[PDB]
């Protein structure tokens, strides 16, 4: 299973001049394009090193593209005020995500299309790529207006056909990273509370792709009081990290075992005290 | 790589 | 919507006193976008703070991570803090050596 997404925000600036823009680019959990209206250079920039091997004509083209899903989400920010009755006076945000899932075989798995205005739902393409899921009455016109003009039809063309295209030759070209699975580096630490209570935490870092599964489990079954999950992060480095903690009796340490799922793992580890 | 245009809302 | 920002603050590699490292600062859950983000040494802002380009997850709300080099020693405490509109003064997660 691989993904391209793209991911944009739109920020209005009533104070002065038009509104911040960023769009930034996905293959899986790896970042691999971005652009930013407040950065100096205008035009989509690398973010990975085998997106680099495109020449200027890709960046040309991106840049012109990004460019023009600025003004579209420019222009939404003033529909959607008008639409909601706001003021000139207050920041408001759009935000926009689409892209393709494709299966092992690298063929098309799945389609995306959707929108948000202030961080709420407001229009959605649908799974079959052909209806909409419009969130209220203002999105309502909007699915109107969008089925009168056969969008759906358009972005499914694209989110089928040429959107697949472009994962297809990324997933080639970063086959080195993007294709390699890098496992959890996994250890356990203590930590006396008291004399009577002590915390096991269970370590999973320098791991990718970000979904991972960690687990605790007493006497071989599965416990969830006392237990705490962070959410995962990233190392900075393209990798993520995580853990769980387990407070326990002082001296049972050796009942509890912390399992570890990731795809990157043939079998599922596990730790113990 | 984008998609050549996105809709607007209007 | 306003979503107040989780906040984790953490070495990149595991820790030891006198070896280079990247402090970061994750913050996410956070709505609107707009937000001040910065690292400390002992209480005094650090200056060269780079962070990563704006993104969110599957329920709209947005992250970002802020990191910085460093070398840690045993003295030298080190936080980040974070101020956003959902926070009535700006909130402040000292870093762990449990990361």
């Amino acid at each position: 299973s691989h993904s391209m997404r793209y991911f944009f925000t739109s920020v209005s600036r009533p104070g002065r001049g038009e509104p911040r823009f960023i769009a930034v680019g996905y293959v899986d959990d790896t970042q691999f394009v971005r652009f930013d209206s407040d950065a100096a250079s205008q035009r989509m920039e690398p973010r990975a090193p085998w997106i680099e091997q495109e020449g200027p004509e890709y960046w040309d083209g991106e840049t012109r593209k990004v460019k023009a899903h600025s003004q579209t989400h420019r222009v939404d920010l003033g529909t959607l005020r008008g639409y909601y009755n706001q003021s000139e006076a207050g920041s408001h945000t759009v935000q926009r995500m689409y892209g393709c899932d494709v299966g092992s075989d690298w063929r098309f798995l799945r389609g995306y299309h959707q929108y948000a205005y202030d961080g709420k739902d407001y229009i959605a393409l649908k799974e079959d790529l052909r209806s909409w899921t419009a969130a209220d009455m203002a999105a309502q016109t909007t699915k109107h207006k969008w089925e009168a003009a056969h969008v759906a039809e358009q972005l499914r063309a694209y989110l089928e056909g040429t959107c697949v295209e472009w994962l297809r030759r990324y997933l080639e070209n970063g086959k080195e990273t993007l294709q390699r699975t890098d496992a959890p580096k996994t250890h356990m630490t203590h930590h006396a509370v008291s004399d009577h209570e002590a915390t096991l935490r269970c370590w999973a870092l320098s791991f990718y792709p970000a979904e991972i599964t960690l687990t605790w489990q007493r006497d071989g079954e599965d416990q969830t009081q006392d237990t705490e999950l962070v959410e995962t992060r990233p190392a900075g480095d393209g990798t993520f990290q995580k853990w769980a903690a387990v407070v326990v009796p002082s001296g049972q340490e050796q009942r509890y075992t912390c399992h570890v799922q990731h795809e990157g793992l043939p079998k599922p580890l596990t730790l113990r005290w | 790589g984008l998609k050549e245009g996105i809709p607007a809302l209007d | 919507i306003q979503r107040t920002p989780k906040i984790q603050v953490y070495s990149r590699h595991p820790a030891e006193n006198g070896k280079s490292n990247f402090l970061n600062c994750y913050v996410s859950g956070f709505h609107p976008s707009d937000i001040e983000v910065d690292l400390l040494k002992n209480g005094e802002r650090i200056e060269k703070v780079e962070h990563s380009d704006l993104s969110f997850s599957k329920d709209w709300s947005f992250y970002l991570l802020y990191y910085t080099e460093f070398t840690p020693t045993e003295k030298d405490e080190y936080a980040c803090r974070v101020n956003h509109v959902t926070l009535s003064q700006p909130k402040i997660v000292k870093w762990d050596r449990d990361m």
